[PDB]
RNA sequence: ACAGGUGGUCAGGUAGAGAAUACCAAGGCGCUUGAGAGAACUCGGGUGAAGGAACUAGGCAAAAUGGUGCCGUAACUUCGG
RNA sequence: UCCUUGUCGGGUAAGUUCCGACCUGCACGAAUGGCGUAAUGAUGGCCAGGCUGUCUCCACCCGAGACUCAGUGAAAUUGAAC
RNA sequence: GGCUCAUCACAUCCUGGGGCUGAAGUAGGUCCCAAGGGUAUGGCUGUUCGCCAUUUAAAGUGGUACGCGAGCUGGGUUUAG
RNA sequence: AGUGGACGCAUCACUGGUGUUCGGGUUGUCAUGCCAAUGGCACUGCCCGGUAGCUAAAUGCGGAAGAGAUAAGUGCUGAAA
């Protein structure tokens, strides 16, 4: 089923009557207005493209302005779509709000996690380092060996080495929703979501049973 | 970490393909004096924004 | 890893940075115009303007706090006397940065950071 | 075992071979001790030995173990026998029979 | 947060005074012991007249950890000194007769109500 | 539900020869349970068997037991009824522990 | 800002103010059996962390020769009533130094005003 | 124009037992490449929840005690320690 | 000292190391000195108390490199290399 | 030999499926298919190996020039005493 | 149907670590003419805390279920015969 695109505000918690702390993540979702609809006849797959938020008029390029003008909607901060679930019909310009998540009870949150820069082996793949003493010289946090001897004579693809951690589009699954309220355009979801405050997030109903 | 062979002319030359300098191509004329200066940089004689700045 | 961190170190320790900015602010006030590199001027606004704001209110307690910085009696005397009244009607932005090309010794970008009017 | 009552599984397999102690190896790699094979018997059994045909133990309490076959003793390699009188240590001692 | 060869205190009148947990239960590469766990300890200091002797290795239940265990409302139960209660080997029944010091309520989920029934403090 | 449950406990505990029954009030001394019932069983299997009866009767009374301890050892067995905790355990070990002073 | 609107709607507005270093009586709800009862708790606060709805304070006692340290959240439904018994007088926001020296030789004084 | 070595003479105040140590007096210097970026990684360090040698060949390195006055100080001994 | 990880006891839960008893002295032995010996030792081995990032398990921070720019400007190696 | 990094094969340690069972149920023994994943910490010795203690469902067997020192360690072998 | 161990992913909302850029206590000394009040140095002079960020020991999630063709095996109809 179709999802939504929102913005990360922060982390808080909601207290229940029995005294249980449920850490929630505040997702701020504007009116997701549909800008394009795709079907088998035109594109071969059923999905509708949606935008969110508003963008300054000067920063809107002319090709983007015409595309938004065709749909009759105003500018948006970004462009996303959600694959249709074979039977749902939507019309260009239809604005979707957070009422669609009032019964999912489980959501999937997708976003670009925080970039940690060019990270080391210890930080990236949770390598635990060597000894810092007992004669060790000039090699403490280094990866160490990178394979076999002459007979392969090469390093295999996908070898765990130094590289950046984060700053990648990653999805966390099966997040329990806590409270939905369209009167403040907020989505309270239990758990921690990828990305920093203010990052654009893609939230969809959970695919896992 | 030492070479084993003599690199050829290309491997040396093709390596410098990305070390070429880039022209600024951002010559700006002051509206008061009319002399060239960089973007957001004061003129050689010391004029900026078209106003009577120190000019020393 | 510097996410949401502010304040450069300029390849110097805390003691050298504090000592430099101690003299950095004093040289600005004494001459009302100061010429240093671009990164140095950026952290200059972080220190010299807070001193000017302390000079807006003339009190014995504030002057001692202003004397605690720049460690110079001339500078604190110059503040609270004309630097206050001149900028009393202005809220922030007590200095401006004008880039002035690059140095011939090390190709560093200098900048003329100076007062708004300099009363000269 | 209190879970079994008969000895049908003893005529079908009559010879129980305890694993021999692993032999010595190079680089002073001492062998592995032979694993203890345990014969599960219903409670209420007597033991009679050919020759000294008497009763050595009575099976009355469940869950208690009896030792009916003492294991052998490991041998010694040349490293255990290295000397300067021979100037060429190459003698070995065989393991005692069980 | 208790690992192997960590010396803990005593929370029963068995006779031991300074016990040291020697192996943590739970599975492969078990990191640390929590607030309610089946821990195995060895006896280093004990009174000569006690029912337990020095050097005997046996099981125990951790009762107090000074880092604290997370309450369901983001709260930890900080203490001063880690302690155990003795246990039998074949059975999980405690050997001690009394329990000394207050005991956290999260031990109920571990079904160790020998300690909870005693120790009227908390 | 204060007085009802112990009377629902005392009647069932006496049906299976629950000897030397004492009704205690630990309100104020302990902040974990409201009251506890102390009783003696003749044999270990007697303690083990009576533990099943109280759990089965409790499960037929709507309330769900909060925990049991009897596992390969019948010297000390207890079950949970929420506010009320009963102690079915051997006489020989009862002298070792406290009585009517907890 | 939009997060701040939710901040006070759940935050409590009847928590008394206590100086770090006071003797406080706190009642805590506990869930067991069928109903909720109150646990009577007394101690001296050694550290206060008052930030938003998650404002916290750390309390400590000496019980049976054992020092027990406790952390609450001021705006949680678990706590029921907080009262100040004896007012202390210390000039440190954090009082983690109570761990080392014994409580008997570290008796606090009256703030006396 | 080198982190090395090279004999003698003069030897301030404060705190200190002092030619050690920390600051300063007269005096001499900032050591002939720098400006930024605040990544992996290396070097010199600071701190650390819980454990306290479980790492290792080995407490290697680190960590720790460290002064004054008083009380008191075992086995052994050549009677001095 | 081939049998020596000899047998037994102590230390640790667990001790091929260590300490003490048994002699089967291959190849101890009396100035190429034998047996003990207080004190001494940047000497070999073992254990205990405190201590700690040595480690479980690493994280953060401070400086010099590493990185970009400007100025100067090396070497081992090299039959030729698509 | 140890630390770090792993890769491949199944002659499979467990997990998974089945046949026989000499398979009452639990617990097993053998064989077949199956490599997707995981497969321990400590005292001793340099330990590879191994003994013992204590865990797990398991602490698998091999190749990889018995892997990996232009990654580390120099404990063993170790020139010169 | 719940709860755990290891592993990976994400986050600082909780409990904490760091946080030499924040405040405070204090020793020796020098300086600002002096008292008072401040600043420098002595590892940040030595310590007590602690915002933001980062981080785990902190807390959220995943190992699926299902579909198609199969190995060993269990089958149905079924001639060669």
């Amino acid at each position: 089923m179709i999802g939504l695109v929102g913005k990360k505000v922060g982390m808080t918690r909601i207290f229940t009557e029995d005294g249980v702390s449920i850490p929630v993540t505040v997702i701020e979702v504007e009116a997701n207005r549909v800008t394009q609809v795709k079907d088998l006849a035109n594109d071969g797959y059923r999905a509708i493209q949606v935008t969110t938020g508003a963008k300054k008029a000067n920063r809107v390029t002319k090709p983007e302005a015409g595309h938004f003008a065709k749909a009759g909607v105003e500018a948006g901060r970004g462009l996303w779509e959600f694959r249709l679930a074979e039977g749902e019909e939507f019309t260009v310009g239809q604005s979707i709000s957070v009422e669609l998540f009032a019964d999912v009870k489980k959501v999937d949150v997708t976003g670009t996690s925080k970039g940690k820069g060019f990270a080391g082996t210890v930080k990236r793949w949770n390598f635990r380092t060597q000894d810092a003493t007992h004669g060790n010289s000039l090699s403490h946090r280094v990866p160490g060996s990178i394979g076999q001897n002459q007979t392969p004579g090469k390093v295999f693809k996908g070898k765990k080495m130094a590289g950046q951690m984060g700053n990648e589009r990653v999805t966390v699954q099966s997040l329990d929703v806590v409270r939905v309220d369209a009167e403040r355009n907020l989505l309270l979801v239990k758990g921690a979501v990828p990305g920093a405050t203010g990052s654009d997030l893609i939230v969809k109903p959970a695919v896992k049973a | 970490a030492v070479q084993q062979n003599k690199p050829t002319r290309s491997k040396r030359g093709m390596r410098r393909s990305h070390d070429a300098l880039t022209a600024v191509t951002s010559l700006s004329v002051d509206k008061t004096s009319g002399e060239k200066h960089l973007r957001h940089h004061i003129t050689a004689d010391g004029y900026y924004r078209g106003r009577k700045v120190i000019a020393k | 890893m510097r996410h949401r961190k502010s304040g450069r170190q300029l390849n110097r320790n805390s003691s050298h940075r504090q000592a430099m900015f101690r003299n950095m602010a004093g040289s600005l006030v004494r001459h009302e115009i100061i010429k240093t590199t671009l990164p140095k001027a950026k952290e200059l606004r972080r220190v010299v303007e807070p001193l000017i704001t302390l000079a807006k209110t003339d009190s014995v307690a504030n002057r001692r706090l202003a004397f605690a910085r720049t460690r110079d009696n001339e500078i604190v005397a110059k503040l609270f006397n004309e630097l206050g009244p001149r900028f009393a009607s202005r809220a922030g932005g007590y200095t401006r940065i004008l880039k002035c090309g690059f140095r011939a010794g090390d190709n560093a970008p200098m900048a003329y950071i100076e007062l708004v009017d300099r009363s000269e | 075992d209190e879970n079994l009552n008969t000895l049908i599984d003893y005529r079908f397999e009559k010879s129980f071979r305890a694993e021999r102690g692993q032999n010595g190896a190079s680089r002073d790699c001492t062998g592995k001790r032979g694993k203890d094979v345990t014969i599960k018997v219903p409670v209420g059994t007597r033991v009679i030995d050919q020759g000294t045909g008497e009763t050595m133990g009575d099976m009355t309490k469940h869950g208690q173990r009896l030792l009916v076959a003492k294991g052998g003793w490991h041998g010694l390699g040349n490293t255990r026998f290295k000397s300067s009188v021979n100037r060429t240590p190459r003698q070995k001692t065989n393991g005692t029979p069980g | 947060m208790i690992q192997e060869q960590t010396m803990l205190n005593v929370a029963d009148n068995s006779g031991a005074r300074r016990v040291m947990c020697i192996k943590v239960l739970g599975g492969s590469h078990r990191r640390y012991a929590g607030v309610g766990d089946i821990i195995k300890i060895t006896i280093k200091e004990a009174i000569p007249r006690g029912k337990v002797k020095k050097g005997d290795v046996l099981k125990a239940v951790v009762v107090r950890t000074k880092k604290g265990v997370r309450r369901p409302d983001g709260s930890v139960i900080r203490f001063d000194g880690n302690a155990c209660v003795l246990l039998n080997n074949n059975s999980e029944q405690p050997i001690g007769t009394r329990i000394f010091g207050p005991v956290t309520r999260e031990l109920r989920s571990e079904k160790f109500m020998k300690i909870i029934s005693l120790a009227p403090e908390v | 539900q204060g007085k009802a449950l112990q009377d629902f406990v005392i009647d069932k505990i006496d049906d299976l020869k629950g000897q030397d029954i004492i009704a205690l009030d630990v309100q104020g001394k302990s902040s974990i349970t409201d009251c506890m019932i102390i009783c003696t069983g003749t044999s270990s299997r007697h303690v083990m068997s009576i533990a099943d009866h109280v759990v089965q009767e409790s499960r037929a009374a709507g309330l769900l037991p909060l925990g049991v301890e009897g596992e390969n050892s019948a010297d000390w067995i207890v079950v949970d009824l929420g506010d009320v905790i009963v102690h079915v355990m051997q006489e020989e070990s009862r002298r070792l522990y406290e009585l009517e002073k907890l | 800002n939009i997060i701040k609107q939710l901040e006070q709607e759940q935050m409590k507005q009847d928590v008394p103010s206590f100086r770090p270093g006071d003797t406080v009586e706190v009642k805590v709800w506990v869930v067991e059996g069928s109903k909720k009862r109150l646990q009577a708790f007394e101690g001296v606060v050694i550290a206060i962390r008052n930030r938003g709805l998650h404002s916290a304070f750390t309390v400590r006692k000496i019980s049976n020769g054992e020092g027990v340290e406790r952390v609450f959240q001021t705006h949680s439904p678990v706590v029921d009533s907080i009262s100040v018994k004896r007012r202390g007088a210390v000039r440190k926001a954090k009082l983690y130094y109570l761990r080392e020296r014994t409580g008997k030789a570290a008796r606090i004084k009256e703030r006396l005003n």
